[PDB]
């Protein structure tokens, strides 16, 4: 069962870096001027650990299908964060790359939708 | 959750009406408020956008400056002041909240602006004799909206047709309500419609009888 | 700037049919686009936002797709309170909103001829200095109807007024009345007033006419 | 094939911001993982980050140089620039155009640039001015002085003469001008019988000067 | 943040023998590590990614070893080619810094210098100022000393100095230095000396030119 490795590992490092990635543009400027107003929050970011992401990864290596679930995983878990919906395909061009960033090899079909 | 609207009424065309839209059971500050008006028998059309915090306004090309949108936070209350009233501007006002900035989330119940030089007048009931007859009252030369017309006092509930009224060139509304009665019903069933015009306090009971 | 296009602007489907919607836009907007809904003397309420997702208490059975300019909304199954006027948005520019036209949803039904009654004006009107004849269509479907008013055979145009009920909740027919308004000096000239009525549930037109008698 | 090229101006006023282009050929400024890098290396000196920048607006700089460093990036144009204010005469240095990659094994400039002269000087630009050095073995030379910028060729007898040649780096006098010493070790029994002519050109000034040494 | 440091200054072997680089960082960068290869030609170029990789289009006989806060760099044999410098490049933290870089020559027998000095020419001299310029021929190792001289006074602040590439033909070292004076201050003094310290000189050599033989 690919599932049973899905849950031993853990793909929060792997979450990080695709967003941090992402960083939201760090020059300013797109505010929409009928946006929310948003307030102060109750709650930096761990560091990048790229190769923490890899060696969660590297489970999921041998079994193409496995590695899918994994990646399909980290859009589930980061699908509420992500606005706009051009930022979503950001996302999913880095997760198609994610596994081409560390030595595994991507799978050949996915769907991350 | 709700917005609640008021001010609404019949203005003189060229005069000033100012419109007021509270709400209540969320944040209304935290979300831009927008309004936008629906003409009797069209689409929805926008009229008025105001912001989160009211720092930027923007309005459609169909009133320009004339129309004034205005917030008030402590109150939960969206303005919208509207100067230089027009005839094109008759319409019902809704106002709307939205959380991303994009579509209208929520809608209030409406208020209706009228733009009419015409002034305040009675209805004039004029009877309409008759597989089965057919028979009505007519309702012509009113103003303002709106009149209610019913039968023998509710009891005719069936085959009652009460047609929207229609705006005449003279700027007073008129409408004819119908109803549909067995062929020999008339000859002991007597038929009466009432006529009520709030705005101009007329009641009118009229008999229709087929010969004359 | 960014129009929109809503066809067809009227749809004839039977309760519990499929019903498709589409909305088009003159240049690609992306997927920001909205579908509202409007019942008979309703509020409007927002039913798919982003042209995807669902409204927050809408039922299941709409749902919405589409991108670029092209739209489509679709409802598996037409209950009743279902038969409304639907509306598309979207946004210029972070300025402007837009809407389209609108879509008439109406129930459909046996085609039925329509019951055509004329009614002379009354001597009270009289009085007045103003005469006006109504001529009555009953429970007919479709909607669309043809009307004609003919004073001593003359044709008459721009001297009447249109009204139509909306579809009956029994029923699910129309009903149509016409007035003609016109001086009273105007109708002591003329003697022979005819309402002709021409409709796709009668073979021929079928003219109502009242005179003095 | 992936090759970057540089472009940009040779000189660049003490105080005014120097600002540099680079064309990528293979377009991969849309690609990911790929951040666009800047590397200049001072005459005499070891190599130096300025900073890298990737095609999402977010970028990162030297700590040292991050107040002075601002980059931007053009897609469509194949296009990352590097803006670099209140230059001073320690900024003088080649600057380079390097790919940055960002995977866990590879974590280095793949491709880099031809590399850039760029200058900061306030001196405007003048023609070199040849002086001979007069002459077992003898040793005769020629001497470069006052010029700027600093490319400099020295050839003697058209080439002719490639053995025991000597073409000394230039050094910056207080003056802002380029000098240098270009010399030749021949036997002694050849200074009366041979000819020998330097050849100096200057590209900027468009001046080529030849110079024949003779013994005092 | 992250500090490279290159221990091995320079280092002088002959072709095909084994050579050792080590870049030490006191901050730990890992597995992370680059190596490049600069030379005169201005074009440095990867030839070690992840410590442990050869790059493509890089000859087999380059290695690399990493654990973290030690690297060391290794040839097989020394081609004529691979005389250049080397720095080394990590990515472990976003700083990211260079080496200071090492410096590998040709191995040669110890030459001594050739010291010539050469007189302002009356060609500089008419428009002012004037260059007075001592050169060394060939010197191995490139180590070595100039001091100049006016009339038995030390001259400081007003001397330029430069050095060759290593000329690879004789695989030595080329020195030229100019002492700046003005016109009037030249002809204050008549006997101008060079004085050369180097290694392959038991002495040193000075070399002076006087005016009145010309």
């Amino acid at each position: 069962r690919c599932q049973s490795q899905l849950e031993r590992a853990n793909l929060r490092p792997c979450e990080q870096h695709l967003m941090q990635k992402i960083q939201r543009d760090e020059d300013s400027y797109e505010r929409d001027p009928y946006s929310p107003s948003q307030d102060p929050y109750s709650p930096a970011g761990s560091s990048q650990h790229q190769e923490r992401c890899c060696n969660e990864l590297n489970e999921f290596e041998n079994n193409q299908r496995c590695m899918c679930e994994a990646l399909q995983q980290i859009m589930e878990n980061q699908s509420d964060r992500l606005q706009g919906r051009q930022q979503e395909q950001q996302f999913k061009r880095e997760l198609r790359n994610l596994p081409q960033q560390c030595g595994l090899r991507a799978p050949q079909r996915c769907d991350l939708d | 959750v709700q917005l609640v609207e008021s001010g609404g009424g019949v203005v003189q065309p060229g005069r000033s009406l100012r419109l007021s839209c509270v709400g209540s059971g969320f944040t209304f500050r935290r979300d831009a408020k927008y309004w936008v008006r629906q003409a009797p028998g069209k689409g929805l059309e926008w009229v008025a956008a105001i912001s989160h915090d009211g720092g930027e306004e923007d309005y459609a090309e169909s009133v320009k400056g004339r129309f004034t949108i205005s917030r008030d936070n402590s109150r939960e209350t969206v303005y919208l002041e509207m100067n230089s009233l027009r005839p094109e501007d008759t319409a019902v006002y809704y106002c709307a909240t939205t959380r991303s900035g994009w579509y209208f989330d929520y809608w209030g119940q409406g208020a209706l602006v009228t733009v009419s030089s015409a002034s305040t007048k009675g209805p004039s009931v004029f009877p309409l004799a008759p597989g089965t007859a057919a028979l009505g009252c007519l309702v012509k030369d009113y103003f303002p909206e709106p009149v209610t017309v019913s039968w023998n006092s509710g009891a005719l509930t069936s085959g009652v047709h009460t047609f929207p009224a229609v705006l005449q060139s003279s700027g007073l509304y008129s409408l004819s309500s119908v109803v549909t009665v067995p062929s020999s019903s008339l000859g002991t069933q007597t038929y009466i419609c009432n006529v009520n015009h709030k705005p101009s306090n007329t009641k009118v009971d009229k008999k229709v009888e087929p010969k004359s | 700037e960014i129009v929109l296009t809503q066809s067809p602007a009227t749809l004839s489907l039977s309760p519990g049919a499929r019903a498709t919607l589409s909305c088009r836009a003159s240049q690609s907007v992306d997927t920001y686009l909205a579908w509202y809904q409007q019942r008979r003397g309703q509020s409007p309420r927002l039913l798919i936002y982003d042209a995807s997702k669902r409204a927050t208490g809408i039922p299941a059975r709409f749902s919405g797709s589409g991108s670029g300019t092209d739209f489509t909304l679709t409802i598996s199954s037409l209950e009743p309170e279902d038969f409304a006027v639907y509306y598309c948005q979207q946004r210029n520019n972070w300025r402007t909103w837009t809407f389209g036209q609108g879509t008439k949803v109406e129930i459909n039904r046996t085609v039925a001829a329509p019951s055509v009654f004329i009614f002379p004006p009354s001597d009270e009107q009289l009085k007045s200095g103003t005469a006006s004849v109504v001529c009555l269509l009953n429970n007919f479907y479709p909607r669309e109807a043809k009307v004609q008013w003919k004073v001593d055979n003359a044709l008459q145009s721009g001297n009447s007024q249109e009204s139509v009920t909306e579809q009956d909740s029994k029923d699910s027919t129309y009903s149509l009345s016409s007035t003609l308004t016109l001086s009273k000096a105007d109708y002591e000239k003329h003697k022979v007033y005819a309402c002709e009525v021409t409709h796709q549930g009668l073979s021929s037109p079928v003219t109502k006419s009242f005179n003095r008698g």
